[PDB]
């Protein structure tokens, strides 16, 4: 292990409880003593990884299942179709248009010829007659987008040049003249911007400096009547909407904005899914943690109607008004999809289709298409994007898209749904996914994942790498649907949050109980892996239950509870986590915080045997959104408190970082992507001391 | 809009 320097001065009192913070220099990221510290982490990372030697097969095992064309959700504007294509190991996804869906495509923006595909499109809108088309492109390595806007018919920039954006939607009026967009200043704003003009002459429609915090989302209607502006706060699912109805301007958006304020707190969540005329259909979680469709008029808007109630059961995740007078809603049922097709006036229900385990998404169909799109991927199966023809055949999903591994039987394979009780009884869904035929007999090496928070569902998609670890290493794959996400609704999200996201972490850990008890693996034998919030879990759940895991893998989580909203936007998780600002909530924080939790296991008594499991803490170094400085700080912690604080300590299970050189949280290049993964799974292979099939 | 699934 390397040397890293402690310094022993640093002390802060919270509320009279004295908290060392030895690795404070490493909050520095330009420092030569952080970098050293970089270099030296990674030389030690490339020692443990060159000793896994299964990395290369998993790699080219991950290459070969990857290597496979994608054709993504196509939409419409005017005539045209749109959508994304990769041939199967392009860095990032081709933007492409044709005039038939089965017609030729052609190339309208290739990522790929830029930075070498550091970054693929996050912004990308085409004007609704497919003349234009309005996309971001990252400068450097920082979160800051340029807008640019290319003319479709010959693929030539205009010259409009938007800065100032990170992930505004650039929403366009139907008479084609410009854009909404959500800029910073050189307290985010609202602009239209007019194509053919500089951004300084872009008309501001809202900004609130007494409240720089609040954030935006806007949107247009089907119409292209009204302009919706959105407003946040922090990271709770609830909003503000004010309206703005575009018949009305004396002179359009030259005239300058009046929106009416339809909703103007923060209570509930409002999401604008059809109007006929003044008459608007909502989706809310007002009174419906479970959510449901509400229908009011703007002329007499204190008068709010249901139209789809709240199910005593199910989500309703999202709703889209589509074929002129229909909605298709998508439920959440037990975590598995089901689409039901309803008449959008009386809201009566026509059809309804349950979705095998896995998960549909991207429905972009508007009001006035006729054909809805829509992809389906799950565990194994690698993508299918399904056609709906409601004119003409409203009963059938048709195939218009196949993805296809290559040398992958799924029929070798299963998946299966079960339910297992938390320490408080909640029934927890957990998908578990292996070879089928295998006996319980305790030997099989475990993979599960979790996230836990945020009103985020944890969906069982496709991952080609997680084929390989089923294939080639025997193993067992758990999603464990953990509470903090949104699956059950509201209520699901705050039984795992504030004072309750230890609930998260006992969720989790009962899960791994279930998978060791039922005989898929054993205590040691399992590997959990997770990113963000779902870093921390991991971080959390080795601190708290060492002794059941083999191998940890972090993916540049929150480590230091008490210190995250210090940093760039830390600030917008206090919803979830609370702030060790506010006595209460440092006494939450205190008790999980993952460098604050570092304790010898051997030293309990009863536990001499146990050490903490192999451990991967991976960060990009120049993640904006979680600075590295968690990743670093907790490893610095634990490698000390376990390792080089004892002259022969009992901890030989290793403890390193992965650290991505030149790397924002946003990017993934495919071979980018799949060396991580690769390096993950290899060590995992190394860590649970289990051979490659 | 992620490159591949992996
Ligand atoms: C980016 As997060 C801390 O909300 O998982």
């Amino acid at each position: 292990y390397p040397p890293v320097r402690r310094d022993e001065t640093v002390v802060d009192d919270y509320f009279g409880v004295k908290v060392a913070d030895p690795y404070r220099w490493l909050e520095d990221p330009n420092s030569e003593e952080t970098k050293e510290f970089v270099d030296n982490q990674e030389k030690l990372a490339n020692s443990v990884l060159e000793e896994c030697e299964l990395i290369d097969k998993f790699k080219q095992k991950i290459i070969d299942f990857v290597n496979f064309p994608r054709c993504g959700v196509p939409f419409r504007r005017a005539n045209k179709y749109f959508h994304f294509y990769n041939s199967g190991l392009q860095a990032q996804n081709v933007f492409q248009m044709q005039d038939d869906l089965d017609g030729k495509p052609e190339v309208l923006y290739d990522p790929n010829l830029r930075e070498g595909g550091r970054s693929g499109l996050s912004l990308y809108s085409v004007s609704e007659d497919a003349k234009y088309f309005a996309f971001g492109i990252h400068s450097g390595l920082t979160e800051w987008v340029t807008i640019k806007i290319l003319k479709t018919e010959d693929r030539s920039y205009l010259p409009d040049t938007l800065e100032w954006v990170k992930f505004s939607p650039a929403i366009w009026t139907h008479d084609n003249k410009g854009f909404f967009y959500c800029p910073y200043p050189p307290n985010q704003e609202a602009r239209y911007h007019f194509l053919g003009t500089d951004q300084s002459e872009d008309i501001l429609l809202w900004r609130d400096l007494e409240n720089p915090a609040h954030h935006l989302k806007c949107q247009i209607t089907d119409d292209g009547k009204y302009f919706l502006l959105y407003i946040l706060d922090g990271c709770d699912d609830a909003n503000k909407v004010y309206c703005l109805d575009l018949t009305k301007l004396p002179n359009g958006l030259e005239s300058f904005a009046p929106f009416m304020k339809l909703i103007d707190s923060f209570d509930a969540s409002y999401t604008a899914i059809a109007n006929d005329g003044s008459v608007f259909t909502f989706q809310t979680n007002k009174d419906a943690p479970r959510k449901k469709l509400v229908r009011v008029d703007l002329n007499n808007p204190s008068v709010w109607t249901d139209l789809v109630p709240e199910s005593k059961k199910d989500l309703l995740e999202s709703a889209h008004a589509v074929n002129e007078n229909q909605l298709i809603l998508r439920y959440l049922s037990d975590v598995k999809h089901v689409l039901e097709i309803r008449d959008l006036e009386s809201g009566a229900l026509q059809h309804r289709l349950p979705i095998d385990i896995g998960s549909v998404d991207g429905i972009t169909a508007r009001r006035r298409d006729s054909v809805v799109f829509f992809k389906f991927t799950s565990i194994l199966t690698p993508g299918i994007v399904y056609q709906c023809d409601l004119k003409n055949d409203p009963t059938q999903l048709k195939i218009f898209r196949e993805s296809v591994v290559p040398d992958f039987d799924r029929s070798e394979f299963e998946v299966k749904q079960v339910f297992v009780p938390s320490k408080d009884g909640t029934k927890i869904p957990i998908f578990i996914a292996a070879r089928k035929g295998i006996s319980l007999d305790g030997s099989h090496p475990c993979e599960m994942h979790g996230y836990g928070g945020f009103g985020i569902n944890m969906m069982p998609t496709f991952s080609a790498s997680r084929i390989v670890f089923l294939k080639h290493l025997g193993g067992v794959f758990c999603l464990a649907n953990i509470r903090g996400g949104g699956e059950y609704g509201e209520e699901w999200h705050k039984a795992g949050f504030r004072d309750k996201k230890q609930n998260v972490f006992d969720d989790f850990i009962s899960a791994a109980e279930y998978l060791i008890s039922s005989g898929y693996t054993k205590a040691r034998r399992v590997a959990i892996e997770g990113g963000s919030n779902g870093g921390l879990l991991v971080a959390a759940c080795i601190n708290q239950r060492p002794d059941l895991f083999g191998c940890a893998e972090a993916n540049c989580g929150v480590m230091d509870m008490l210190r995250f909203h210090k940093f760039t936007l830390g600030y917008l998780w206090t919803g979830d986590y609370g702030c060790s600002d506010k006595e209460e909530e440092f006494k939450w924080l205190i008790k999980y915080s993952p460098i604050h939790n570092v304790r010898r296991p051997w030293e309990q008594p009863g536990n001499e045997e146990t050490q903490y499991p192999a451990t991967m803490i991976l960060t990009a170094d120049h993640d904006d959104r979680v600075v590295p400085l968690h990743s670093f700080k907790l490893l610095a912690t634990m490698q000390h408190v376990l390792c080089t604080s004892l002259e022969d300590s009992p901890q030989k299970n290793p403890i390193i970082a992965r650290i991505q050189r030149k790397a924002a949280h946003y990017g993934r290049a495919t071979m980018t992507q799949i060396a991580e993964v690769a390096d993950r799974y290899g060590f995992m292979a190394k860590a649970l001391e289990a051979p490659w099939i | 809009n992620a490159s591949a699934p992996v």
